[PDB]
């Protein structure tokens, strides 16, 4: 089980940032679940292997390349030379993202997200996951720093020992 | 608009296109108002002229989601095609194919822009006799006449050099190296010998590659002179 959160700016309302989380079981190829929230209401949707394969076939590109592009777009993997536009029609509850490129818009993906009646639960779950991740990262960093300090002390000791040995 | 496209197409050189074990000679002129294309295979010539409405409609029909203005689409097509035509063996993904319809020719070009697909099709119909004439026959005749004049001038220069060599010889001062002696130049004998041996290889048109590689500058100059 893997999850990735990201922040986006919908062209419809270029004043607030919407948080979208993509959750997949083992790999993005098998499918994923997209949950988009503005802090008050949440919209959840799912994409399966069949949908991804159909989308790749329709656009006439290799499955691997399309999956890589989808990861680069949704999972905040965009490099320096790239830009994407995400737009979500709430009235139709239809989300879709395209790749803007030199006054040329290419539709990259589109899903239909259904509003969930309990946005509070999902918001709390996301916050709890973020808190757990930060706590684990901080603990790992502290342990690694302690290990580095120990290794530096050992290196200084052995270096001085070698200096004395070579001198004698 | 149309006149500008026609003039641009007329004032462009032929480029070699390799595609699906086939060869073609293509002249392409792109502009914000549309494009003009002329493709020949040494047996038939097809001409296409597309404006903003047609280009936009065809782009929408082919690219189901490439939502871009027609001007941007034409600019991208030009930027993707001109590098190949100007210089062959370019590192690009512009794959080409031909479908020979009963009367028309479908030239399909599929490429990748920013790692995404880009399809386009030219539905080239047989070019009218006037267009084919003005684009190939008259410029070719002008090139032949210019090359004949160049040959005549070179022959005159060779005759002058022969006269100079004869004058040098009459003085009685011989050369220091005997391997540099060149026999006097004669137009008739040289022409007959050339026609006898080197003509079959020289006149080998082939698939059109030598025509593009050898004397495209002369073709451009002749066409420019004809335009004026």
């Amino acid at each position: 089980m893997e999850r990735k959160i990201s922040r986006i700016h919908l062209v419809s309302e270029p004043s607030i940032t919407h948080f979208l989380q993509v959750s997949w079981e083992k790999t993005l190829e098998s499918g994923f679940v997209i949950t988009l929230t503005d802090g008050h209401s949440a919209w959840t949707g799912t994409v399966s292997e069949s949908e991804i394969s159909q989308e790749a076939d329709d656009m006439a590109m290799e499955k691997g390349k399309y999956v890589g592009e989808l990861r680069k777009a949704l999972l905040s993997g965009a490099g320096p030379a790239d830009v994407y536009t995400f737009n979500f029609s709430k009235e139709s509850c239809y989300f879709f993202f395209e790749k803007n490129l030199k006054d040329v818009s290419f539709r990259l993906g589109s899903f239909n997200l259904e509003k969930v009646e309990n946005p509070a639960e999902v918001i709390r779950e996301l916050i709890c996951y973020c808190l757990d991740t930060i706590a684990e990262n901080q603990a790992k960093n502290e342990h690694l720093q302690k290990e580095n300090e120990r290794l530096l002390r050992d290196w200084n000791d052995v270096q001085g020992r070698f200096e004395k040995c070579v001198s004698a | 608009v149309m006149e500008e496209l026609e003039q641009g197409l007329l004032m462009q050189p032929w480029a070699w296109l390799q595609l699906a074990e086939n060869s073609l000679l293509a002249k392409v002129f792109i502009t914000k108002q549309g494009y003009a294309l002329l493709v020949s295979d040494l047996q038939q010539v097809w001409h296409e002229q597309v404006d903003t409405s047609v280009v936009s409609q065809r782009a929408k029909e082919l690219n189901k989601r490439l939502t871009a203005p027609p001007a941007a689409f034409l600019c991208h097509l030009d930027n993707l095609l001109r590098p190949l035509l100007k210089d062959a063996a370019h590192p690009s993904e512009a794959t080409f194919s031909c479908d020979c319809v009963a009367d028309a020719l479908i030239l399909r070009v599929r490429s990748e822009l920013s790692g995404l697909p880009f399809y386009w099709n030219f539905h080239c119909m047989l070019a009218s006799p006037s267009l084919v004439s003005q684009h190939l026959i008259r410029p070719l005749m002008g090139m032949s006449l210019a090359l004949q004049c160049q040959v005549r001038e070179l022959a005159t220069l060779l005759h002058m050099k022969d006269l100079e060599i004869q004058d040098y010889q009459e003085s009685g001062a011989t050369l220091i190296r005997d391997r540099l002696k060149t026999e006097p130049f004669e137009e008739n004998s040289f022409l007959e010998q050339f026609m006898i041996e080197k003509l079959p290889e020289a006149c080998s048109i082939g698939d059109g590659k030598p025509f593009v590689m050898n004397l495209q500058d002369l073709y451009m100059a002749v066409t420019t002179q004809e335009v004026q």
